[PDB]
């Protein structure tokens, strides 16, 4: 974090005050009015005290200023109330807008960029970093002008009685900025380091909490405590490090203010005794001027201390804005966000030539794939594990970045208006998880207004109603955290039922028969064949039985496809496919 | 308010450091009052008889009286906050460990009640709200109390009535305002805590599954509900700000009333003489300056409507009994282990139908058995009962002719290794993600065991210093299974529980893995739960349907002879 980065962050933070300067102006005006009122009160009190003490005049003749003093006090209270309320509202609005922007960008990002940090870090960044700019956006910005304006009025009102006190105050004034600018940068860097440590701690704790079963079965019940202790110590040290600087700045400012007050009081006390007699307009010095200066000087010094206090809030905001600004300037998958709709119906055709699917870091997960699926049909991918089949499916879905291929129906996939494009897909996924709360909502995640086709969907894929009359409630069972209510093999059927509810135009079937016995997998396979016969499909099945009428077989390994044929022509001497089939049939 | 009692007892370890804070607070408050009082009295009394007859000797009031009040006012404050804070965090971190420990020994069905998205909130953001309790709750009250009594006693020497009036007004405000400002703060803080927890849980649940939400177009609804649950949180924050502003206004009005009363009343004489002179100034200035000490009293009590909720949440989290319990000093590890299950009956909590009833089996000195069944038949429940996750409701589960319960955690967790069918990738270095089995090992055996399983592609480029899991490289669906198998051979142990190997691997890789597993495990006992009927040459085959053993054949031959179960399992149906 050098000086240029802080300047850029300050500019970015200042950019967002456009929708609240309207209330910032009102806050500044209210502060100015309060600054006038307090001077009026001080003058009234000084006159009352001088008349009461020197001339021994009874109270009745001074019955007038008491009412004015009371009115001034009431007006001051009302003004401070209004100013506080306006400031808070102006502070809240900008945070609302910033959080909306951040959530919009995060939604636009996708599932590949989201995994760049643990979910705990994302939650901490969304909550704490956004919420920690309220002090900067509410207090410091209006105060930046009040701390300049009010002392000038105070010293101007003090001037027409004795220039010595005004000169003392003016001489004492310039020292404070020189002594806050010496710690501003240290605060601004310590804040960012502290926030990074907190994010690390939160992410570590969440990740450790998610996988407690492995820790229990392996007995690692001692090292995790050590890691948590180290993270806590790292957090505490940074917190203490920033608080120390804050305390030092506050103490220095308090010391200087106290010294100036003492000097002014000493001078005014000595002037009356006839020992100094140098500062006056050749008319002596009266008790009113001394009392006015004594009452007004601490209030002259207060705004500078307030600015010094809010400077560290500004530093906190600057440090917090470092983590969410870098994320907002990282290119997405396709940095255009194109706009086009590929009609409706019109059976699709996926054609790619020399498609090199990359990674969200810069790696390569594929090679020069060359293929074309003609007007429907069904396709199966079979090969050695770790080739890039799931990468191809993800690239087709639109979660990765490709290079110059994979056009459909003559239109490049880069500019298909993602929101419109994702309507033609019925994903099945590998190792599925249930993101809803009730078992009925997961099976209704696509079209949430249906009550008759639900039974047909649950009975067509079959064997999801076999265990229905066994759960406590029924189709409204509150499934566990990830899938704890159900087993592993009973979530695959739920996912299959979810993927078969409504029609589509492209069916990207991942491995559907995972952790299933023979009968259940056979029924699900029959249902999936019936569903898949009606439109374009893409399957990545891993078993080499019952593929005699799948129209095409693409054997792929090392991130490329060698053989693209049919079962009859590939089961005789078809190289790797023959070896795989021989292994499968001999091992049984 | 008994919920705050246990967390207010953490003073026996930092008593002196925290008491020094209150001592310094009263010292600096006294200095702050005295500076203004003495300055005002000097300025007033140097003008009556100061014009002529310089008999009010000068070099005592400014020099000793004021220069000694400009240092203590500052040096007192800086050391006051620097010490206390240092103690407070030194306590909080300790709590952040303690709770975590109480979260460890209940993985199954223990934390299945609480959502995993809000336990993080309780651990992290619900222990950082007690700093208000440890900083602002105690010191300002005692400071204001002592300062008020000291000032009133000092001023009572002249005209009892005035000092008594000032002290009574201050004491009435002190004893009245906090009990009146606790009320709305209670409800507002309760709403704050509940809504913050709910929002964090929902935001965490929105991620971790963005792919399925965005593929099926089900993100707008969840986003709308997120904004809906954030709006009320913002509203409650606004209510809190409004209450704080009203508190400040009331304080200012009370100060104005006190100043006006002390100015007007001190006319007929502050103690005889009917015309005091130079005393009214000090009496006015003391009242003017005394309320800066009492100003922060109500902000400490108003925010007690939020700390109580966090204390209640933490107390609920930390007061849950375990469900297993372990004995002591019974390790006595061995090399050959048998297994006996006479009767096993289990019912999952909150359920009403038995998921596992009537199971009996016996494995003798390093056998090799595999169990088959339907998609749901409680086969993974049987394995998890052997690692003492739940407690059986009937029968016994022997181990080497000895009860399982009479074995400490250092033995049952030592001679047992498992390969679960749901692998987890910790966001840690590959060397730390694989040393769970054997922490000692070496840096050479790791590569050797990683090369035989067949990965051969992770110990490249950076190698064993790469960052896996979230925030780094993410393994595929088969590499995860191979890694799970890999971190089950270093652990060794004379009893292995392979839950489901080779689920997501092709024929060649699965064949290599099977050959490796057969070669390395020869003197051990294997209990496999497989769905592929591949190479079943084991010494015992067992089939389940709902609860019991349909046929315990154990030869793989008479199943081909007797046309019962498993005869139709492999031909087709
Ligand atoms: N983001 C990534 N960064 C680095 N390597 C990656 C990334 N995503 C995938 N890989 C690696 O790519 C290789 C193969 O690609 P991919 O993950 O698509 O395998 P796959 O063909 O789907 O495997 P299988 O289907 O057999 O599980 C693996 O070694 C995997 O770890
Ligand atoms: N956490 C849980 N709470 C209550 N019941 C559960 C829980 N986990 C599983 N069950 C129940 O256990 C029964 C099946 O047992 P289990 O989960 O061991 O199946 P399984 O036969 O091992 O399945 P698979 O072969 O897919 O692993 C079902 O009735 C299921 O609802």
């Amino acid at each position: 974090m050098n000086k240029s980065r802080q300047k850029e962050l300050t500019r970015w933070l200042k950019q967002q005050s456009v929708i609240s300067q309207r209330w910032l102006n009102i806050s500044r005006l209210l502060g100015f009015v309060s600054g006038i009122l307090i001077i009026a009160q001080a003058w009234f009190m000084a006159r009352i005290l001088q008349h009461m003490i020197m001339e021994n005049i009874p109270r009745e003749a001074l019955l007038l200023p008491f009412t004015l003093l009371v009115l001034t006090f009431v007006l001051r209270a009302w003004v401070v109330w209004l100013r506080e309320r306006v400031g808070y509202h102006a502070g809240q609005h900008i945070r609302f807008a910033i959080r909306r922007q951040v959530l919009d960008r995060l939604q636009q990002a996708g599932p590949a960029w989201i995994q760049g940090k643990p979910a705990g870090s994302w939650a901490t960044l969304v909550l704490e970093q956004i919420d920690d700019m309220h002090d900067y956006y509410a207090r410091y910005l209006p105060q930046m002008a009040l701390a300049v304006s009010v002392p000038l009025l105070i010293v101007v009102a003090i001037f027409p009685s004795n220039w010595a006190a005004a000169l003392i105050l003016l001489g004492t004034a310039p020292l404070i900025p020189l002594f806050m600018a010496l710690v501003g940068m240290g605060a601004a860097d310590a804040n960012r380091r502290n926030f990074l440590a907190l994010a690390r701690l939160s992410g570590h704790f969440l990740d450790r909490l998610r996988g407690m079963e492995t820790l229990r079965i392996f007995g690692r019940g001692e090292a995790e405590i050590e890691s948590i202790r180290s993270a806590s110590e790292d957090f505490r040290q940074r917190t203490m490090e920033v608080l120390r600087l804050a305390f030092l700045s506050s103490g220095i400012l308090e010391f200087f203010t106290s010294l100036s007050i003492a000097l002014v009081a000493v001078y005014f006390g000595f002037s009356y005794l006839g020992e100094l007699d140098f500062g006056h307009y050749d008319t002596g010095v009266t008790l009113a001027a001394g009392f006015l200066a004594l009452i007004l000087a601490p209030e002259f010094f207060q705004p500078l201390r307030d600015l010094g206090t809010f400077y560290h809030a500004k530093a906190q905001a600057v440090g917090a804005a470092d983590s969410l600004k870098t994320f907002m300037e990282t290119p997405l998958a396709h940095p255009q966000r194109g706009e086009a709709e590929l009609a409706l119906t019109d059976p699709l055709t996926i054609e790619a030539e020399d498609l090199f699917i990359t990674s969200p870091e810069g790696k390569t997960l594929a090679g020069p794939l060359n293929f074309t699926l003609p007007a429907g049909q069904r396709a199966v991918l079979v090969g050695r594990s770790g080739s890039g089949k799931s990468s191809l499916l993800n690239a087709l879905s639109g979660f990765l970045s490709y290079q110059g291929s994979l056009r459909i129906n003559g239109i490049e996939l880069r500019d298909l208006s993602p929101e419109s494009w994702r309507k033609h897909l019925s994903w099945v996924g590998q190792n599925p998880q249930l993101p809803a709360a009730t078992l009925r909502d997961n099976v209704l995640l696509a079209r949430p207004d249906a009550s008759e086709q639900e039974l047909q969907a649950a009975l067509d894929n079959a064997w999801v109603s076999e265990f229905l009359p066994l759960l406590p409630q029924g189709v409204d069972t509150p499934v566990g955290d990830q899938a704890a209510r159900l087993s592993v093999g009973q979530a695959q059927r739920v996912a299959v039922a979810r993927a078969l509810l409504n029609p589509c135009s492209l069916l990207l079937l991942d491995q559907p028969a995972a952790s299933l016995d023979a009968h259940s997998e056979q029924r699900v396979m029959e249902a999936l064949n019936a569903a898949s016969l009606r439109q374009t499909t893409l399957m990545v099945t891993h078993q080499l039985e019952d593929l005699a009428d799948w129209d095409v077989i693409w054997v792929m390994q090392d991130g490329r496809i060698i053989e693209q044929g049919r079962y009859a022509e590939l089961s005789v001497a078809g190289g790797p496919f023959a070896t795989l089939l021989a292994h499968r049939q001999e091992e049984i | 308010m008994r919920a705050l009692l246990p967390y207010l007892a953490l003073y026996k370890r930092h008593k002196w450091m925290l008491s020094l804070g209150i001592v310094l607070a009263i010292v600096t408050l006294l200095a702050s009052i005295g500076l203004l009082t003495l300055s005002g009295w000097f300025l007033s009394a140097s003008a009556v008889a100061g014009v002529a007859g310089l008999y009010s000797f000068n070099y005592m009031l400014p020099a000793a009286g004021v220069r000694g009040a400009a240092i203590t006012r500052t040096a007192g404050r800086y050391f006051e906050r620097l010490v206390s804070h240092d103690a407070t965090f030194r306590v909080l971190q300790h709590l952040r460990i303690y709770t975590f420990s109480k979260l460890l020994p209940l993985s199954p069905a223990g934390l299945a009640r609480y959502r995993q998205g809000e336990l993080l909130n309780r651990v992290v953001a619900d222990v950082d709200t007690l700093d208000h309790l440890y900083l602002r709750v105690i010191s300002p009250l005692v400071g204001a109390f002592v300062v008020i009594m000291v000032v009133t006693i000092g001023l009572s020497f002249l005209d009892f009535t005035l000092a008594f009036t000032l002290g009574g007004i201050m004491l009435l405000t002190l004893f009245l305002m906090p009990p009146l400002f606790y009320r709305a703060g209670k409800s507002t803080g309760q709403n704050l805590t509940h809504l913050r927890g709910q929002y964090r849980q929902q935001l965490t649940a929105w991620l971790q599954g963005q792919a399925e939400l965005t593929i099926f177009g089900a993100s707008d609804r969840y986003r709308t509900q997120l904004e809906n649950t954030e709006i009320q949180w913002l509203e409650a924050q606004r209510r809190q700000s409004e209450l704080t502003a009203l508190s400040q206004a009331i304080m200012l009005l009370i100060g104005a009333l006190a100043v006006i009363l002390m100015l007007w009343m001190a006319s007929g004489g502050v103690g005889g003489n009917a015309q005091p002179g130079a005393l009214i100034a000090l009496f006015v200035f003391c009242a003017l300056a005394a309320f800066e000490a009492l100003a922060p009293v109500t902000g400490a009590f108003q925010h007690l409507g939020q700390v109580i909720a966090s204390a209640v949440r933490i107390t609920d989290l930390t007061d849950q009994k375990p469900e297993v319990t372990f004995p002591d000093t019974q390790t006595r590890v061995a090399d050959r282990v048998s297994l006996t299950l006479r009767d096993v009956q289990f019912t999952y909590p909150e359920q009403s139908q038995q998921a596992l009833k009537g199971i009996s089996l016996q494995v003798n000195a390093g056998e090799h058995i595999a169990i088959l069944g339907r998609t749901g038949c409680g086969k993974s429940t049987l394995l998890q009962l052997l690692t003492r996750a739940w407690d059986p409701q009937q029968g016994e589960i022997l181990l080497n002719d000895s009860p399982i319960a009479s074995l400490n955690e250092a033995a049952l967790r030592q001679t047992i290794s498992v390969v679960p069918q749901r692998v987890h990738l910790f966001s840690a270095t590959l060397r730390d993600n694989l040393l769970l089995a054997s922490p000692g090992s070496s840096d050479e055996a790791l590569s050797e065991i990683l090369r035989r399983v067949g990965l051969e592609k992770l110990l490249e480029d950076a190698g064993l210093n790469s960052w896996l899991g979230e925030g780094g490289r993410q393994l595929s669906g088969g590499e995860l299974r191979r890694l799970a198998i890999a971190r089950a051979l270093l652990h060794d142990a004379p009893l292995v529980l392979l839950d489901q190997p080779t689920e997501g691997l092709d024929a060649t890789t699965e064949s290599q893995i099977l050959e490796l597993l057969a070669e390395m495990m020869r003197e051990k006992t294997v209990l496999m739960v497989t769905h592929r009927l591949r190479g079943l040459s084991r010494f015992q085959q067992i089939i389940v349907m709902d609860n019991g053993q349909i046929i315990e054949q154990g030869t793989h031959a008479e199943l081909l002879a007797r046309q019962g179960r498993y005869y139709q399992f492999k031909q087709g149906l």
